[PDB]
């Protein structure tokens, strides 16, 4: 680990995923209830620490459309966010992987995808990675 | 560690941010923060000349063609020609440069003041009417 700054004068702690993300190398993992909210993402975006909308409180493509679209209106111009899914249910994949899929298609700031309770299998990650674009793959290994 | 309750998120995440930083800065710099490098902008680095003329084939490797169009040192032209994604009006989108500055046979870029970002250009051109 290092230390870098920049024209701000922000001194930032140069690590592998800070140098990735442009952030400090600290998340808030997804986690449901407490990233389900709105309100809560778009804080830790505008603080500007990654954070994961967690979709555990969301049931339906429509519901984590209109909260995406929430976080989206409470950031900042170019702030960004991720999504975390549970892979234990695979209704949840089915809504939400398209989703996900037509949300960076459009351009959303979704910058990341975090899967939890269980590591997709080689094709599946491969599908995610190749589909929906996103800038990098969360994977929770238990 | 959670003891005090209401404390924003902000306050939570900079104090454990200024305490690495502190700690960092003590350890392997020697509580200087002018040891610290300095870069225009940090981020977009994947985990894996003053006058210069660069010309595209159609063997040319894209990779290679863009780090040496973006160049060694950190700046617009870095950002221009290796970031990925630039921001819409709050989305994001691919990167236009990129797009454009995609290497194929006939394109020769000059670039010229490199080594000033301020002055820097970078001059595109094609076979137009042969």
């Amino acid at each position: 680990p290092k230390l870098i700054k920049n024209k701000s004068g922000k001194i930032f702690v140069e690590t592998k995923f800070s140098k990735l993300i442009g952030r400090p190398p600290l998340l808030v993992p997804g986690m449901t209830p407490c990233t389900v909210s709105p309100d809560f993402v778009a804080a830790t975006t505008n603080a500007g620490y990654t954070i994961e909308l967690a979709g555990g409180g969301y049931f339906s493509a429509a519901g984590m459309t209109a909260a995406i679209d929430s976080v989206v209106s409470q950031i900042e111009k170019g702030s960004t966010f991720g999504i975390n899914l549970i892979y234990v249910n695979p209704f949840m994949l089915q809504w939400g992987i398209p989703l996900i899929k037509e949300l960076r298609s459009k351009g959303y700031p979704i910058q990341f995808l975090t899967i939890g309770a269980g590591v997709p299998s080689l094709e599946v990650a491969s599908e995610y990675i190749e589909t929906l674009g996103l800038k990098y793959l969360g994977l929770k290994p238990g | 560690f959670t003891k005090v309750i209401d404390e924003p998120i902000k306050s939570i995440m900079d104090g454990i941010h200024d305490g690495h930083i502190k700690k960092l800065l003590h350890q392997y710099y020697g509580d200087d923060e002018s040891k610290i490098p300095a870069v225009e902008y940090f981020g977009g680095e994947s985990p894996v000349e003053d006058s210069a003329v660069f010309k595209a084939t159609s063997s040319t490797d894209e990779e290679s063609w863009f780090k040496a169009l973006a160049g060694s040192e950190i700046n617009w032209r870095h950002a221009s020609f290796l970031c990925s994604f630039i921001t819409q009006d709050k989305m994001f989108v691919s990167n236009p440069i990129r797009k454009v500055f995609k290497p194929s046979q006939g394109m020769v870029v000059e670039i010229s003041n490199g080594n000033t970002s301020s002055k820097t250009v970078v001059t595109l051109s094609e076979p137009v009417q042969g």
